[PDB]
């Protein structure tokens, strides 16, 4: 079975959750629209880290070429959304 | 009901059961029960089929083949005699084949019967085995695909001559 | 349709290299590729003018849908695809070690040196002068 | 006595299912997999009766049924050979497959192909049963290539994933080399003994058994995983877990040596034979000890462990102790079948990573599976006093003594030790540290299928080896007088490697940057890639030589058409000139009256 | 190919092999932190050749840090999955013909599916026009597929609506 | 590329197909496979080998009961034969 | 095999190799990429037909000029083959000898 | 036998005069009705080969091969349709007529007593096949591979007539019965050299030995499926058959003369078995397979042990059904996507989930699976050849491993690993395909119960 799917609410809560666990920036501004770099100015090497440990959160895929350009959180949710099987 | 002395069944020599200790009866419940469940319910049927067969009998005969002059009295050619000779040669041949089968099976059943005794009580039957299979080995063994009589008679010529020189060197 | 030129015979000098660039990969080093077909050909070894390539690994990496393993692309097939895909090795850095295995066979030949020599039964071994070994040897007497 | 005719019932009790799997084509939709399972148990009890009958009175009766053709001097029929090898084995096979089939009802519930799957796996079982019950060597051969191709299909269960079916093909390849050995043995038995009948070959003992029995060594080495041909197992992991379980326990890789055991009276002699035995099974023990460590796929660890075991059993056919081996096959079946059928609980429970990295600690809502892992681990360690001890410890006691070439004693020691250190690996990783792995725990132990499966297999295991213990009608003189330092080393080595590996991976300091050269030779300096890739190219080279004979054949025929090209010149030798053929035919015609003048 | 993905790739798979190295994840942490500094001192210099040089030095020094069985998450090519289920993927062009009986076995699916057949049968002219318009001569430069401006479908859609993984 | 609309479907163009599968499945599967398979299943004893078994049994029994060694080799009695000479 | 030297790509090789390479590629990607409705049969791509025709050995029937070719082929079917001729004839004749003299110890051989 | 000669000759006008659309029905029907009596043909017993009439008779071997032929027509013809299923009626009746006439000359050939009647009917068998594959073969450039193919035959295939007529006037009768009993030893010398070599190589051109094997592949890729099942299920077994009989004489000669050919077949078995591994274009794989098994047959013929024949003939029949069927699989795959190239499409475990079972089953029957007749024959042959040379098993069993590898490689990459998804044509199965497959395997699996029918004259 391996029953539970990842739904939109769930994945949202997850990317959102772990990005709130990232310490060096505050939960202050975190939103699917809230810009993943320009807002927080985080290192691009550090977004490589974000996609690293987030992949280790969901455990799959994420090729380097597509991982490069990801950015905003809603977008990450989208990539995981079409790659996994998500929508109703 | 096969012919007995062709296929020996030695004495059955069944041992006498001794309980020797007082316990349950693990198989014997089911050997009796089996002999209740699977013995009679089949036996009735086989017996009924028996009487059904027996109400109308048949008779079928084992064929015979008479003898002929075989290879000797045939002239070098003029097949009309030869055909009989060499084909019945082929019959007697297959007969010898099945003899070899019989002995070869006696040996197998012998070891299976003896048990761990493998070299005890098969010596006689293995002995006559080496006798027969050395005979077949000597006679029919190496000829080839195309063989009739001419080639068996041939090989026998070969041995008779080789042993005639062997018996002049016997001096 | 199968065009008048679907493949093969090389050897016309000047414009055949570019002609083979057409119908195949065409570029500087690709003109040198169709050309590398006629260079690898040299004197005829039964290989026609089909283009050339290397044995390096173009393999599954998740994008671009590479050659004939799973084919979304229409470029040249080289000579390989009857080798690679299903059962093959093709390219890697590789350990390239012929010692370690043959030095387990060192363990074997070491054994066969142990083959004529032996361990014995009881209790212990190699005080040896001309001592007994199993065959039970000399005399017999007690009294 | 005819209750052994019920023994030849049980085989048809197995035969029953596929007939249902074909003819009706509907009620199978009613969950027959349950039905298959029930047929297996029926075969287990109906197969259990004859064992009891034997172990009181013996009485092994071979039946030929109706004979297979005739041909010339040898009429080969077919048989079911009750050797106490069959009598004792078949309840084990049916029992372990009972487990693996119920577990499979838990494992495959999502897969839409489940029914077909049981058709295969069951059929695989039929090929096994017909192999281990047969005497007449042709029927051996039948079960042989049967279980072989079944290994191909089952390891190849997943269409696609080139890796999978590729592994399958390598497997069947090795089986087929084992086959070349086998049919060598067959042929020799014909020409020299004028039969292959497993009774008759026993009766007349060939003075020279060298060559054929060597062939038997080869055939054993093909399936049994033995040395010089490894890659079978580690890529054989690619099949679905239950198939892998059934593959390394009761079937196949044990059926390799099961043949050598079958011929044991013929291998009593030709100490050349036992020599090769302990020259080789040794090499698999310590080899797979050297190449087994550090590879991090749990299932694969389990594999290399079974390879090392099989080495130890080959060594048990060394000297003369075939029965001790046989017992160790049965016990091994229980223990490692347990180990896989739990490892699946780990894997599928985890989602599926099946890498020993990540994993986690022992008890996290996983009480019963981990219990199975220290019953099975602690079991396969060589046992302290537990069941399999009745195999392995006796084995190293007798092998520890007498005429062994003595390169095999140290082999036994460090072999079993590194088995214990496998166990220490899987505990120090899978069962030890606090959980580290992809989050969102999905784990579930709650389902009657698993708990009942592992349940029955462990309840049996600890009590099964004890029945097999002292019901083994004595076949030889046990050592039983065992000297100091040749006695006290059985358990003691398992503790020296136990402690040694314990302190190896315990209290580990900073681990970063470089690792050893041995760890790069622990994966391997290729015995997998060198032989597979290298041996893969050579047939293509022979295709180049084939282009030599083909290009030379159509180059010679092109020398005939070149002789037709320049034979047209023998036609083109005509100059088409009326002053040529007319006056030359007149001059050379007067040369027909010149040649006819003297001719 | 640019310095960006070059450096960033070496960093990423360096973290990967480092993951595979250690255990209990904390030692992995502060080691990965020492590495974080090892690239953290970097990047503050826009000198051109010095950089690629030192990178290559990290290419050898990295190549030392590869043990032969780096951890591979299941779904990519690797010893766990990479389409375990691949025999289960049946393309939607199959079932275009089943028997009309079984086509009646599930009466309402092919309704909406027929709305798709008409969706993309009505289409592809809008598609071919938009594409034949946009493409520069030969369409050499672009592997991409730019959207549609008018209200409607994105033109090369058909295969990109896929049989899903299991 | 002609394919079929697959109105039902079979071998050939419509309305004769049913008859086609009827004749080929019947005469092909029914009569020859089952019927013939019963024919050659048990036909009269082939190559005579059953007779060979019976005759072998009788003859061997005679050979022991009268004490002659069975299977004398020499396919033809040297009592009647002649040999070339050097 | 073993990516190494981390080529600096220069300038031409950058411009030429990039632009021309991915030029032709994307040309052909988009080419077979059409994937419209209304095609019932295969996509037929002219690729791999060249593979098949060439691998049908187009230069096989013509000729084989000498060079090293007759040496590679002749020596390719020479050494092992004719030596196997010699070994099967050898062991043949030996077998015949030990049959005709001494003993091969066949004893019971029979079916052969 | 004449009772089998009339009904097909009557089966000709059945074709010619008929209503359109019923030709397949009438031909198939009455042809199977022939197959029944073909199964009647087995009286064979005891020792003397039955003799129907003084012109032509049957021993064992002729009977299995004949049964296979008369069985094979209805399945063949049954298979050939939908290759066309559009044409003028004259094409259809011409084609079925040609298959008929071909069968007639085959029956003539197998039954023929006297070797000249055998030879006349021999080339008279070759012509109809040629007309079949050349007149429409799908003709890739046509290769002209029917015609100079007939030259590959006749080139060295004519002089065997010379040698025959020599045997005629020297000994009188060429009746096979009386050629037996009158056969007299022929010493080793240069005249008997050219003779033995004449007859031998004359038949050895048909079952290709590795030297001549270039014969098959082109001729068999250009053949329409009917002509293929004709060709490789039968027309090789003619060469091997006549070989079986004419080896009656040549008694000592075949030793010193045999040895080089034996060598060439033992090596070429491995070579051919190799080259068939790496090729594309599936239709060739089964061809070179046929070359391999036939090489094994020749090996079996020259060494004269009876075991060698039993395994031999068993291999003739088993390889006939197996190779034939497997061809028909290649075709049933070819109508789906027009390729002939193996690697092009893939999958078909997903799609056509039943057609799997026939791929698998047939490939296994060519994998030498133990109960399968193919392994009976191959097994006895390996026994014979090991008796001849203790050493040769390296080569034999090496053929076991390779034949395993390609025989099981064909089972994959056509049938497994992915669907290429740019196809979207293949229409699921047919009832006819299942009928053809079934009619192949089901008897090949049943024969694996009572094989003593198909084992050779010596048994
Ligand atoms: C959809 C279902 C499909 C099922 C497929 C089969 C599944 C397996 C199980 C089958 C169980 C039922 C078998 C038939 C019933 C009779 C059995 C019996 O009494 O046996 C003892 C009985 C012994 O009595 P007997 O007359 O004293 O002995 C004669 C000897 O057996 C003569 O000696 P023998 O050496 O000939 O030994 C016989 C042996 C060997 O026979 C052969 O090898 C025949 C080879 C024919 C080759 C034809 C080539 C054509 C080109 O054959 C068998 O044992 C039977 C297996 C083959 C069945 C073929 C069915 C058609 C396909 O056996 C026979 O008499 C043999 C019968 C003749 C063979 C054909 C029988 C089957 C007819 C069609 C039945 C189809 C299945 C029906 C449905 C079943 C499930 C719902
Ligand atoms: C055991 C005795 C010793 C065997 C030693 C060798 C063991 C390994 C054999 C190779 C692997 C076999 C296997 O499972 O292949 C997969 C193959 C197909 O499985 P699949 O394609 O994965 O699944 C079917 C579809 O997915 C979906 O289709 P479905 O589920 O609707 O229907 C499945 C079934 C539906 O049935 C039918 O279509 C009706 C067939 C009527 C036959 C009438 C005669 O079969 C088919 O549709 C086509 C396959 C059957 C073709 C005709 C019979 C071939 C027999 C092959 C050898 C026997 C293997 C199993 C033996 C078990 C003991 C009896 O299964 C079989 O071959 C089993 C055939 C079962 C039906 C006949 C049963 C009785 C036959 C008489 C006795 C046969 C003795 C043969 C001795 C060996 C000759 C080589």
């Amino acid at each position: 079975s391996d029953a539970p799917p990842l739904t939109l609410e769930g994945i949202k809560d997850r990317v959102l959750y772990v990005l709130k666990l990232y310490d060096k920036i505050d939960p202050e501004k975190l939103s699917v629209n809230s810009h993943f770099m320009k807002d927080l100015g985080l290192d691009s090497l550090d977004q490589v880290e974000i996609i690293m440990a987030m992949e280790d959160e969901f455990g799959f895929e994420i090729p380097d070429i597509d991982a490069e350009k990801l950015m905003c959180p809603q977008e990450i949710v989208d990539y995981i959304a079409d790659k996994k099987d998500v929508y109703e | 009901s096969w012919d007995k002395d062709v296929y020996p069944e030695p004495p059955r020599r069944t041992p006498a059961p001794s309980p020797q200790t007082s316990l349950p009866n693990p198989i014997t419940y089911l050997t009796k029960a089996f002999d209740l469940l699977v013995d009679r319910p089949v036996t009735l049927v086989r017996e009924f089929i028996e009487r059904q067969h027996a109400k109308n009998k048949y008779y079928y005969y084992h064929r015979e083949f008479r003898r002929v002059p075989d290879i000797t009295e045939c002239h070098e050619k003029d097949v009309l005699c030869m055909f009989e000779a060499e084909m019945q040669w082929k019959r007697d041949y297959k007969v010898d084949q099945e003899i070899v089968n019989i002995i070869q099976e006696r040996l197998k059943a012998c070891q299976q019967r003896e048990g761990e005794s493998h070299r005890q009580n098969c010596a006689k039957e293995l002995q006559q085995f080496t006798q027969v299979v050395k005979a077949y080995q000597d006679r029919y063994h190496d000829l080839g695909a195309h063989y009739s009589a001419r080639k068996c008679l041939a090989k026998q010529k070969q041995r008779m001559l080789a042993e005639r020189k062997a018996t002049k060197e016997a001096a | 349709a199968s065009h008048i030129t679907k493949d093969m015979l090389p050897g016309p000098y000047p414009k055949t290299p570019e002609e083979r660039a057409a119908a195949a990969k065409k570029y500087n080093m690709r003109v040198e590729d169709y050309e590398p077909y006629p260079d690898d050909g040299m004197g005829y070894g039964d290989y026609p003018k089909l283009p050339d390539r290397s044995q390096q690994e173009r393999d599954p990496w998740y994008d671009w849908d590479h050659p004939d393993l799973r084919l979304n692309w229409g470029e040249p097939m080289h000579w390989d695809l009857d080798m690679y895909i299903r059962n093959r090795v093709d390219t890697s850095p590789t350990p390239v070690n012929w010692n370690l295995m043959c030095k387990h066979l060192f363990g074997f030949v070491a054994f066969m040196l142990f083959m004529f020599w032996v361990g014995e039964t009881y209790p212990t071994y190699q005080p040896v002068g001309p001592k007994q070994y199993p065959y039970n040897n000399l005399y017999l007497e007690r009294g | 006595m005819n209750l052994f005719s019920s023994l030849t019932l049980v085989t048809l009790i197995l035969l029953t299912m596929p007939i249902a799997a074909i003819n009706f084509n509907t009620h199978k939709f009613t969950n027959y997999p349950l039905y298959v399972k029930t047929t297996i148990s029926c075969a287990f009890i109906t197969s259990m009766i004859p064992t009891m009958m034997f172990i009181h009175t013996g009485q092994e009766m071979i039946i030929s049924n109706w004979h297979w053709l005739t041909i010339q001097t040898l009429k080969l029929s077919l048989s079911f050979k009750m050797d106490f090898f069959s009598m004792m084995f078949v309840p084990v096979a049916l029992f372990v497959t009972w487990s693996i089939m119920e577990f499979s009802m838990w494992y495959m519930h999502s897969d839409p192909n489940i029914n077909q799957f049981f058709k295969y796996l069951l059929l695989f079982l039929i090929t096994m049963l017909i192999l281990v019950t047969a005497n007449n060597l042709f029927q051996l051969f039948i079960g042989w290539e049967g279980v072989g191709i079944m290994s191909f299909l089952l390891i190849g269960w997943w269409y696609g994933r080139t890796d999978a079916n590729t592994a399958a093909l390598q497997a069947i390849l090795y089986n087929r080399i084992g086959d070349i050995g086998f049919i060598l043995a067959m042929a020799w038995f014909l020409i020299n003994l004028n039969t292959w009948d497993l009774q008759q070959i026993f009766m007349l003992n060939p003075n020279d058994s060298n060559l054929p029995l060597m062939g038997l060594i080869l055939a054993a080495t093909g399936k049994s995983a033995q040395f010089g041909l490894h890659p079978w197992l580690p890529s054989a992991m690619e099949g679905p877990t239950p198939v892998s379980a059934l593959l390394h326990s009761s079937t196949m890789v044990v059926a390799g040596i099961f043949l050598l055991i079958r011929f044991y009276p013929l291998t009593e002699n030709n100490k050349f034979g036992q020599s090769i035995m302990l020259c080789l099974g040794a090499m698999t023990t310590l080899f797979t000890a050297m190449c087994a460590l550090t590879q991090n796929d749990i299932k694969k660890i389990i594999a290399f462990s079974t390879s090392s075991q099989l080495g130890l059993m080959m060594v048990t056919i060394g000297i003369n102790q075939p029965h001790l081996a046989f017992l160790h096959i049965c016990t091994h079946a229980f223990f490692k079948a347990m180990l896989f059928m739990c490892s699946g609980s780990i894997i599928h429970s985890l989602n599926d990573e099946q890498d020993i990295r990540k994993m986690g600690g022992l008890f996290k809502a996983m009480p019963f599976t981990t219990t199975a892992l220290i019953i099975g681990s602690l079991a396969l360690t060589g046992m302290p006093f537990l069941t399999g001890f009745y195999s392995k410890d006796l084995i190293i006691e007798s092998a520890n003594t007498s005429y062994t070439n003595a390169w095999a004693l140290l082999m036994t020691l460090v072999a079993t030790s590194f088995t214990a250190i496998y166990s220490t690996r899987i505990i120090f990783f899978a069962l030890l540290g606090q959980p580290r792995f992809p989050t969102l725990i999905n784990i579930n132990e709650n389902n009657p299928f698993l708990i009942n499966s592992i349940k029955r297999l462990l309840i049996g295991s600890l009590f099964a080896g004890f029945i097999i213990s002292n019901n083994i009608p004595p076949m030889t003189i046990p050592q039983m007088t065992m000297p100091h330092y040749l006695k006290m080393t059985a358990l003691t080595v398992t503790i020296l490697g136990f402690i040694l590996a314990l302190e190896i991976s315990n209290t580990t300091h900073y681990l970063k940057f470089n690792y050893p050269s041995n760890t790069f030779k622990f994966s391997n300096l290729l015995g997998y890639y060198p032989t597979i890739m290298h041996r893969l190219t050579p047939y293509m080279n022979l295709t180049m030589s084939q282009k030599s004979a083909s290009s030379l054949l159509d180059l010679i025929w092109l020398e005939t058409i070149l002789p037709k090209t320049i034979s047209l010149a023998q036609m083109k030798m005509s100059t088409t000139i009326t002053s040529q053929k007319g006056l030359i035919k007149l001059y050379f015609l007067s040369f027909l009256i010149t040649i006819l003048i003297s001719t | 190919l640019t310095h960006q993905q070059k450096v960033l790739q070496l960093y990423k798979r360096a973290l990967r092999h480092l993951e595979s190295r250690c255990v209990h994840r904390d030692k992995y942490r502060y080691f990965a932190c020492l590495l974080r500094a090892r690239f953290d001192e970097h990047k503050n210099e826009k000198d051109m050749v010095k950089a690629t040089q030192l990178l290559r030095e990290a290419e050898k020094e990295f190549w030392h840090g590869q043990h032969p069985q780096p951890y591979i998450f299941p779904e990519s090519p690797g010893g766990t999955s990479y389409e375990r289920y691949e025999c289960y993927k049946v393309p939607e062009w199959c079932l275009d013909d089943w028997h009309p009986s079984e086509k009646a076995m599930y009466p309402d699916y092919f309704a909406k599916r027929e709305q798709w057949k008409k969706l993309r049968r009505e289409s592809w002219e809008r598609e071919v026009k938009q594409l034949q318009e946009e493409t520069p001569v030969g369409g050499p430069r672009t592997e991409a597929l730019p959207p549609a401006r008018k209200q409607g479908d994105l033109p090369p859609l058909w295969w990109h609506i896929v049989t899903r993984p299991r | 590329y002609e394919k079929n609309p697959d109105s039902h479907g079979y071998d050939k163009d419509p309305a004769v197909d049913v008859w086609n599968m009827r004749v080929v499945f019947f005469f092909g599967f029914s009569i020859v496979l089952v019927l013939g398979s019963t024919f050659v299943a048990y036909l009269p004893d082939y190559r005579m080998q059953e007779w060979a078994r019976r005759e072998a049994e009788r003859l061997v029994k005679y050979r022991e009961a009268h004490g002659l060694p069975l299977m004398e080799s020499n396919c033809f009695d040297p009592s009647k034969i002649q040999l070339p000479e050097d | 095999l073993d990516p190494a030297e981390y080529d600096i790509s220069s300038e031409t090789r950058k411009a030429q190799a990039e632009r021309l390479a991915i030029r032709s590629r994307l040309k052909r990607e988009y080419q077979l990429q059409y994937n419209d409705p209304s095609r019932r049969g295969v996509v037929e791509d002219p690729a791999l037909i060249r593979w098949t025709c060439a691998r049908s050995a187009n230069v096989y029937p013509n000729f084989r000029p000498n060079t090293k070719t007759s040496l590679l082929g002749a020596l390719f079917g020479i050494g092992p083959l004719i030596f196997w001729y010699y070994v099967f004839k050898t062991d043949r004749d030996r077998k015949e000898k030990l049959i005709q003299e001494g003993k091969l110890d066949r004893t019971f051989n029979i079916s052969y | 036998m004449l009772k089998y000669i009339i009904p097909t000759m009557m089966l000709m006008p059945l074709t010619w005069l008929s209503k359109n659309s019923m030709i397949w029905i009438n031909t198939t029907l009455h042809s199977l009705l022939i197959s029944l009596t073909s199964l009647l043909l087995l009286n064979q017993f005891g020792d003397n080969s039955l003799n129907f009439s003084l012109t032509f008779f049957s021993d064992s071997l002729s009977t299995p091969l004949l049964i296979l032929t008369m069985w094979l027509l209805p399945l063949m013809l049954m298979a050939s349709q939908h290759h066309l299923s559009k044409e003028n009626l004259a094409r259809k009746k011409l084609f079925i007529s040609m298959l008929i006439l071909l069968q007639l000359f085959l029956i003539m050939t197998f039954t023929a007593t006297e070797l000249i009647f055998f030879y006349i009917m021999f080339e008279a068998t070759l012509v109809p096949t040629l007309i079949i594959i050349t007149r429409w073969g799908n003709q890739t450039e046509r290769l002209n591979a029917g015609l100079y193919f007939l030259f590959y035959t006749l080139a060295g295939s004519l002089p065997l007539l010379v040698a025959l007529i020599y045997i005629q006037n020297t000994m009188g009768s060429l009746n096979f019965l009386i050629l037996q009993y009158w056969v007299q030893p022929m010493p080793n010398s240069w005249s008997n050299t050219f003779m033995w070599l004449a007859c031998m190589m004359a038949f050895m051109v048909k079952m290709p030995l590795y030297g001549l094997h270039l014969w098959l592949p082109k001729a068999h890729v250009e053949a329409p499926i009917a002509g293929s099942m004709v060709l490789a299920a039968i027309l090789l077994k003619l060469g091997g058959y006549g070989m079986m009989r004419i080896t009656l004489l040549l008694n000592p000669i075949t030793d010193f003369m045999a040895y080089p050919f034996i060598m060439l077949s033992l090596w070429g078995m491995i070579m051919t078995s190799s080259i068939c591994l790496r090729q594309t274009d599936l239709k060739s794989l089964i061809a070179y397979s046929s070359v391999s098994h036939m090489a094994l047959v020749i090996v079996a013929i020259l060494i004269q042990t009876p075991w060698s024949y039993m395994g031999a003939t068993a291999l003739m029949i088993a390889h006939g059904l197996t190779s034939s069927m497997l061809f028909c699989l290649a075709n049933s795959n070819y109508e789906r996507v027009h390729s002939r190239t193996m690697i092009l499409a893939r999958g078909l475990q997903t799609l056509l989930p039943l057609m799997a079972a026939w791929w698998l089953l047939a490939s296994l029957t060519n994998l030498a699976l133990p109960p399968s007749i193919n392994l009976i024959g191959e097994l006895f042959v390996v026994m014979s050849t090991f008796s001849w040379s203790n050493i040769t098993i390296i080569l034999m069993g090496l053929n076991m491993v390779i034949t395993a590898l390609y025989s099981l490689y064909m089972l994959i990459t056509t049938q497994r690993g992915k669907h290429t998804h740019h196809i979207n044509n293949i229409l699921p199965s047919f009832t006819r395909e299942n009928a053809l497959m079934s009619l192949h395997m089901l008897p090949l699996l049943l024969l694996s119960l009572n094989p003593k029918i198909i084992l050779g004259p010596l048994y």
